[PDB]
């Protein structure tokens, strides 16, 4: 996709043209990348579960 | 499901590897989207209480669609279709036709 | 007296007992002949899609289309609608999502 | 997406695919109407009698 963290810190030095060209290439890769199954797999699910634990 | 769709235009034939438990219609659309297949499903409205399917990637005699099934209980008979015969179980909006223009005094 | 539209929803109105409304409301729309005058007679929507003519009554349909709503004000001829995929909303959603991480790292 | 024609408009919701399609309408949509014969010279008089409870 092109989501790049900063060299010295955690800021995402996003490459606008790279992200744009990839998403016009295919959105299905984005769908299957982080969403996953959508039931349990995915970054959002685990983040929400751990926050509810916290 | 085993579906092989070929056209002379593209060297590489199109084949899907849909896995078990993902045979739903929306699952088929998701698989098509993930495969980035040239074949597209356009919205065709007839009336209520009717289900329909469209399979048209392109048009023209240069891009002829040869659709085959290796083996299937129901889909092998459903996918039997020949564009050259112009008569079959596969309905159409308009007969085989392409874009038509006139430039340089030539059609 | 128009509750809705459509021949599918046939409206039968009567009065059990009234001083004057008892005779007023006695009429059958099915026979199309009765004491009450008609402003608009029973008419049905007509269209031609899939090379097939349909005279079915219903004006708005959203079951078969599966994701498009059609609003009509005037008659149209052979209108062609081309659907194009939009991905900039995913782009802005990704940009907000990355911004949330950048703000977190800054904090 | 949007349609080329202006007389008739379409509104796309999420979950739909992309594809062109040509539509024809022969007769404009017609709504059935029912009229009641309530031709009274004076409608200021009470339509229902006060004896009837409902």
């Amino acid at each position: 996709i092109g989501i790049t963290q900063d060299g010295t810190s955690g800021k995402l030095k996003i490459d606008d043209d790279k992200l744009t060209k990839v998403l016009k290439d295919n959105t299905a890769a984005a769908r299957e990348l982080l969403v996953g199954d959508g039931k349990e797999t995915g970054i959002t699910t685990k983040i929400a579960t751990e926050v509810k634990s916290y | 499901r085993t579906i092989k769709i070929e056209q002379p235009g593209r060297k590489e034939p199109l084949e899907i590897k849909l896995d078990k438990g993902d045979t739903s219609m929306e699952a088929i659309r998701d698989a098509i989207n993930d495969a980035d297949s040239g074949i597209a499903a356009s919205i065709v409205k007839v009336k209520e209480n009717e289900f329909q399917l469209v399979l048209t990637a392109n048009s023209g005699t240069d891009n002829t669609m040869k659709i085959t099934v290796e083996g299937d209980t129901k889909l092998n008979d459903l996918l039997a279709y020949d564009s050259t015969t112009n008569t079959g179980n596969m309905q159409e909006l308009v007969k085989a036709e392409n874009a038509k223009l006139n430039v340089n005094g030539i059609d | 007296l128009t509750a809705n539209s459509g021949t599918d929803n046939t409206m039968k109105i009567t009065v059990e007992g009234d001083t004057k409304l008892n005779d007023l409301l006695a009429y059958d729309s099915t026979t199309n002949t009765g004491n009450m005058q008609e402003l608009v007679k029973a008419e049905n929507a007509k269209l031609n899609v899939n090379g097939i003519d349909i005279e079915r009554q219903s004006n708005t349909v959203t079951d078969a289309p599966q994701g498009i709503t059609l609003t009509l004000t005037k008659k149209v001829t052979d209108a062609t609608v081309t659907v194009t995929k939009d991905d900039t909303k995913a782009k802005e959603a990704i940009k907000s999502w990355v911004d949330a991480y950048n703000s977190l790292v800054d904090t | 997406a949007s349609s080329t024609t202006e007389d008739l408009k379409v509104s796309t919701t999420a979950g739909a695919a992309a594809g062109t399609y040509k539509i024809n309408v022969t007769q404009l949509a017609a709504a059935q109407s029912l009229a009641t014969k309530t031709t009274f010279a004076t409608t200021k008089e009470q339509l229902g009698d006060t004896s009837v409870t409902s």
